[PDB]
RNA sequence: CUGGGGCGGUCGCCUCCUAAAAGGUAACGGAGGCGCUCAAAGGUUCCCUAGAAUGGUUGGAAAUCAUUCAUAGAGUGUAA
């Protein structure tokens, strides 16, 4: 009776050998982005110290809107952009989690690459 | 039917896994490409390299370390095998039996005792190949396991 | 294994001396090395 | 007439750690010498071609535990 | 094609196929089909569009169709069992008709040797 | 005519012979043992010469346990030739015995049969021991 | 060179034990190797992870397997 596999746990361990070399510190700070089977969250966190600057998701009041399950991460995207414009919105490393970099996080990940986010 | 609590704990069948055996190429040039025209006769899917062909687990003659052919059957494929194993392959078998263990190839353990392609009668043969199909289902009980393999179809 | 020297088309120098096997590869070997008198990824061919 | 077949060795290669805990070494300084990952490196530590762990930045040497069962040597910029 | 469901021989002698199949031992092969043209040059379905029909009207309407022939001979086993001959004590040991287990061994009936 | 089947190495480097038996002070298969109360090296030969000796008076009435095994080999030059040319071949196999350490066990046997037939094995062995029974307090 | 010489055997480099928890350390002390190979066995990006015993080739009791244990038991161009 072959059995199933999480799939969060997986992606867990594959993040974690991408978070090896690889890590935020005020100047360059980490942008982690966490995918659901629902919306999509996104937080620039500093591992230098351990505290959030920022914070953007799929399930926000002003995002929350029947798209087309793709157009949200566009806008999730631009959302932390100009939050992260307000203060600190230079060189930043993009985390990809330990999902794939083609997809919903791709419409995300260039959604900032287009706001001025130089990374 | 059996004291089933939820609607989601009823038994599924896991997958359908089955091809030829040894056929082996390094004497057997085009024959390793007639069985597995064989394989696509059946079902058509490319023939990869792996041991399937038992009718469960592994418990036959050994050796090891050999170079067949496989095919992976799960969704509605699967269902229509079954359908061509009650009418092909009941045509020469007419014979069930019954168990819940291993056979051919905790397995790894044998790669023989196996059919003689019955359904590959030959009309368009060149040999019988062994191609015992594994059975995986999501069965948590051997006997629980014959219960579903005298049910929707032959004991 | 015998040695191979890859000469230039303009430098006119045998500064690049790598290895091979002739009975593996018995063809000319033709990489991009980079010549500093000419200071440009040139096309480098086995004499 | 008995003979003899085991009169061969090779040269002993000085290993081990060459910094003390606690003592101040300049970037490009060895800190230790191996046959493999026994010590990992930690902050501002490099590892060479041969394992060799060396400084980058002027400070003092630190041994630590890495894990459970896993050292490790990091430097500090304090003077 | 239809004449057994599915042909064991291909391409080979047109009354080899009723050789392979039980019934009949290339006795009354030749026998059973006296259709109009009913030759055969090597080519069991080839080289032949309409002729096993005939085949299998001549074959339904003999006395023994192919496996009530063979239904009594495997019924008849227990009715034979009347205190009389046909094996009744010689197939359950290895002992056959013949006396061969003193001249040489069991080649009718034995398990292991 | 006690030896290991097959060894890694055929030249070891003479056990040492200090302190006391680390483990084996206590009898645990039979009721009475011989313990050993001085160290020195026990050859096969011996062992086996014992063994004769105490089966030979207890005429097959009992069983009878060995707790020691030989498992180091030692080396030894014939014809004695000068020094310096190599090590020399296998001659047999010893094993090291420190005091403390339980030699024999016989079980299924009277007390004072026992008593008599360990004394006739105590004078085939090079070290001074003492007869011993079970104790539980 | 050499537990007198001769005869034999050795003479350079690599790993372990002897070596006495830093490093170093001898004997005609105890064990093994090298005198290369590779155009992918290189670089970078990405993704993967043995032995037991039951549909039995009278069976080598390990066909190229189903999924339990794997818990790494493997695997590494080469000796440790």
């Amino acid at each position: 009776m072959i059995s199933k596999i999480d799939k969060n746990k997986v992606r867990l361990k594959r993040h974690a050998r991408v978070r090896t070399n690889l890590s935020g510190t005020a100047e360059k700070p980490r942008l982690n982005v966490y995918r659901s089977n629902k919306h999509i969250y996104a937080q620039i966190i500093d591992d230098n110290k351990g505290v959030t600057l920022a914070q953007a998701s799929s399930k926000d009041s002003d995002i929350a809107t029947t798209a087309t399950k793709v157009e949200l991460a566009t806008k999730v995207g631009e959302a932390i952009a100009k939050k992260a414009a307000d203060k600190g919105i230079k060189e930043i490393v993009f985390d990809r989690g330990g999902y794939l970099y083609h997809g919903r996080v791709k419409a995300l990940a260039e959604a900032a690459r287009e706001s001025g986010l130089e990374f | 039917k059996f004291n089933y609590s939820s609607v989601m704990e009823v038994p599924k069948i896991d997958k359908i896994v089955v091809n030829m055996g040894v056929g082996d190429a390094v004497q057997n040039s085009k024959v390793l490409d007639n069985a597995v025209e064989e394989l696509e006769l059946i079902t058509g899917q490319k023939p990869l390299v792996t041991k399937a062909k038992k009718s469960i687990a592994t418990f036959r003659l050994r050796e090891g370390m050999p170079i067949g052919a496989k095919v992976t059957l799960r969704g509605e494929r699967m269902y229509e095998f079954l359908d061509k194993l009650i009418s092909v392959s009941l045509p020469r078998v007419r014979d069930f039996q019954g168990v819940s263990k291993k056979a051919f190839d905790n397995y790894t353990l044998g790669v023989k005792e196996q059919l003689i392609f019955p359904e590959i009668d030959y009309d368009k043969v060149s040999k019988v190949r062994g191609m015992d199909i594994v059975i995986v289902t999501t069965a948590n009980t051997d006997e629980e396991a014959r219960e579903l393999l005298a049910n929707f179809g032959m004991p | 294994r015998v040695n191979v020297t890859l000469a230039c088309t303009e430098c006119g120098d045998r500064n690049y001396i790598t290895t091979k096997n002739k009975r593996n590869n018995p063809e000319r070997i033709e990489m991009k090395k980079y010549c500093p008198r000419l200071n440009k990824y040139t096309l480098h061919r086995e004499t | 007439v008995s003979s003899t077949k085991n009169g061969r060795d090779s040269e002993s290669k000085r290993l081990g750690a060459k910094r003390a805990d606690g003592q101040f070494v300049t970037g490009g300084s060895i800190l230790y010498r191996q046959r493999g990952t026994k010590i990992y490196p930690g902050e501002n530590v490099g590892r060479g071609g041969d394992d060799t762990l060396f400084a980058k930045i002027d400070g003092v040497v630190k041994f630590e535990r890495k894990g459970r069962d896993k050292k490790q040597v990091s430097v500090y910029a304090v003077a | 094609a239809r004449i057994a469901g599915v042909d064991i021989p291909r391409e080979k002698r047109v009354v080899i196929s009723l050789t392979y199949i039980y019934g009949i031992g290339t006795s009354t092969a030749q026998k059973i089909l006296e259709e109009a043209n009913v030759s055969a040059d090597t080519r069991v379905k080839d080289l032949t569009d309409d002729e096993l029909g005939r085949i299998r009207e001549v074959v339904d309407g003999y006395k023994v169709e192919g496996d009530l022939r063979r239904e009594t001979n495997l019924n008849i086993k227990r009715l034979m069992e009347i205190s009389s001959y046909r094996g009744i004590r010689h197939r359950r040991g290895l002992p056959v008709r013949g006396q061969k287990t003193k001249n040489n061994a069991r080649t009718r009936k034995g398990p292991v040797k | 005519m006690l030896l290991p089947k097959r060894v890694k190495y055929r030249r070891q480097h003479r056990p040492k012979t200090t302190g006391r038996s680390k483990g084996g002070n206590y009898v645990t298969f039979g009721e009475f043992g011989l313990q050993a109360t001085t160290t020195s090296w026990i050859t096969s030969r011996q062992i086996e010469s014992a063994r004769i000796a105490m089966t030979r008076y207890m005429k097959r009435g009992g069983k009878v346990w060995i707790k020691i095994f030989p498992h180091t080999p030692y080396t030894k030059k014939p014809l004695e030739v000068r020094m310096g040319a190599g090590k020399g071949a296998v001659e047999g196999w010893i094993a090291v015995v420190k005091p403390g350490r339980i030699l024999f066990e016989v079980a299924g046997v009277s007390e004072e049969v026992a008593r008599e037939a360990l004394r006739l094995a105590s004078h085939k062995l090079p070290v001074k021991t003492k007869f011993v029974k079970r104790e539980e307090l």
